[PDB]
């Protein structure tokens, strides 16, 4: 069969689902920004910009 | 105006807010000082609430900023009477007896802190 390091050329010549693996590594893109976002809210300190900022945290 | 009843009242937010007199009253109000004087009743209603920000340093300008108050119309003081003394030097002062004299009150933060207290004049 194919082997492990080619399993993703099954979408050569398969468009749709070509643009549906597009479409899950965009979905996991997105999910990673909002939950990264997430995380840097429950743990950042707004109340010191001058010597506290964003790039100290 | 047409004199509230509790039905008229129950519910608005009205409950919440002093008495208030319209623009004609720039008048003057006569002390006899033979005469004693009592305030009836005295009502402060708080429009808002400042919290005094705890900055690092020490020494700097630490300003009182500005906060939401969660506890919803709850916030005044009334039906406060007391003692209204004329002074030998012509000044009056105001001796609280009774009345609702506090209010708990909770405001927070931006941020979400949250900050009780209790809103009062007692004494
Ligand atoms: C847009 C970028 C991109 C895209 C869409 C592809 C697409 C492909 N590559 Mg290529 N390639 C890329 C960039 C890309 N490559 C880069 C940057 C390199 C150098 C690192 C390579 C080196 C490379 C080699 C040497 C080979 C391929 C092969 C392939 C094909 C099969 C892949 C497969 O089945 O993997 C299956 C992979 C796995 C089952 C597990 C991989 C686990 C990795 C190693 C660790 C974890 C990765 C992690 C989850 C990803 C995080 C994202 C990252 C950006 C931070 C496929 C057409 C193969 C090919 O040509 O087949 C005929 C092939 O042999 N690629
Ligand atoms: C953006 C990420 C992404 C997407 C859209 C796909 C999409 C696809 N993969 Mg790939 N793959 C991925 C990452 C991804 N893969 C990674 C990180 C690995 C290493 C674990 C694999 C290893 C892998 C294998 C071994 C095979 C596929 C196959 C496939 C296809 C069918 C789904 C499947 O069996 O997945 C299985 C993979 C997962 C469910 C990912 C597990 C994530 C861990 C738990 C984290 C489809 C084209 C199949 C195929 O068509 O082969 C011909 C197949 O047999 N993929
Ligand atoms: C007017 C024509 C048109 C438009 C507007 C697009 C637009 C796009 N194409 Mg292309 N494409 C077209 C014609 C078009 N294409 C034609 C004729 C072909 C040959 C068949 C292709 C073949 C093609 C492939 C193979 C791929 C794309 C992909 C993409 C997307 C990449 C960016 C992305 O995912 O952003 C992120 C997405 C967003 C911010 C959301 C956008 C909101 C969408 C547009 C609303 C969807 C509803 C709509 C009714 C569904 C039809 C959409 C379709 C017309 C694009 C983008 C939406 C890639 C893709 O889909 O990646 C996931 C991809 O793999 N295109
Ligand atoms: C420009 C930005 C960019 C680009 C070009 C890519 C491109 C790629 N991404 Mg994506 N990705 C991005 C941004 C990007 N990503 C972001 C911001 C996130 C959120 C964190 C992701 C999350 C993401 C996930 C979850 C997955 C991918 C996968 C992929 C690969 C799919 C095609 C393939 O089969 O490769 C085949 C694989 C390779 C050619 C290997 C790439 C190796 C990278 C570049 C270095 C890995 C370093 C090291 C070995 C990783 C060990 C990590 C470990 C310590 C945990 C491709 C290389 C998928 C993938 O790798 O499928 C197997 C996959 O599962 N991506
Ligand atoms: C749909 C609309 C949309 C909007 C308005 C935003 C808005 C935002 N996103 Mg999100 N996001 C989206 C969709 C969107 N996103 C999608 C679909 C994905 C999945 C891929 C993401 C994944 C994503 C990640 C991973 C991150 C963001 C982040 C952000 C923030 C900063 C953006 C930034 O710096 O871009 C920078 C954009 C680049 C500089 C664009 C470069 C374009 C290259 C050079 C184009 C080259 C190709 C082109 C064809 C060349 C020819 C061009 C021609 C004109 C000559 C911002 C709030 C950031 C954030 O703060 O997360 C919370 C962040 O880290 N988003
Ligand atoms: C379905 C749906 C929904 C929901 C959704 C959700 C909830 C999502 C989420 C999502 C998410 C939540 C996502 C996430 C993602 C993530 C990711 C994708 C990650 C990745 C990672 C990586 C890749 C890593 C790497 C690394 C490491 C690990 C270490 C170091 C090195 C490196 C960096 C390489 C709703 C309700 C809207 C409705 C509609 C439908
Ligand atoms: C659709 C997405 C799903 C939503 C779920 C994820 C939401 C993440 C949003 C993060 C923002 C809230 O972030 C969260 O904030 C509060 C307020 O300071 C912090 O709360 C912490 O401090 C406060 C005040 O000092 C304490 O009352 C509390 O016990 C303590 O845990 C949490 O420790 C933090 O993690
Ligand atoms: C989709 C996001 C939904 C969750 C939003 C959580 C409220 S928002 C949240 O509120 C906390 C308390 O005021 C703050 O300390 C924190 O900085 C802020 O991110």
């Amino acid at each position: 069969g194919l082997p492990w390091y080619r399993v993703h050329t099954v979408l050569i010549n398969d468009p749709g689902r070509l643009i549906a693996a597009h479409l899950m590594h965009t979905a996991l893109v997105a999910g990673w920004a909002g939950s990264m976002a997430l995380y840097e809210l429950a743990t950042f300190d707004p109340s010191d910009p001058v010597l506290n900022p964003m790039w100290r945290q | 105006a047409a004199t509230l009843t509790y039905d008229d009242i129950v519910g608005t937010g009205l409950a919440n807010k002093c008495p208030t007199l319209d623009d004609t009253a720039r008048g003057a109000y006569p002390i006899d000082s033979s005469q004693t004087y009592r305030i009836a009743r005295l009502c402060l209603q708080p429009t808002t609430f400042l919290v005094k920000e705890e900055p690092k340093n020490k020494r700097q300008e630490a300003e009182f900023v500005p906060t939401k108050l969660v506890t919803r119309e709850t916030t005044s003081l009334d039906q406060i009477q007391g003692e209204l003394k004329v002074n030998s030097d012509g000044s009056l002062t105001f001796v609280e007896e009774d009345g609702i004299d506090f209010q708990p009150v909770t405001v927070q933060m931006a941020g979400g802190e949250r900050i009780p207290l209790l809103f009062t004049v007692k004494n």
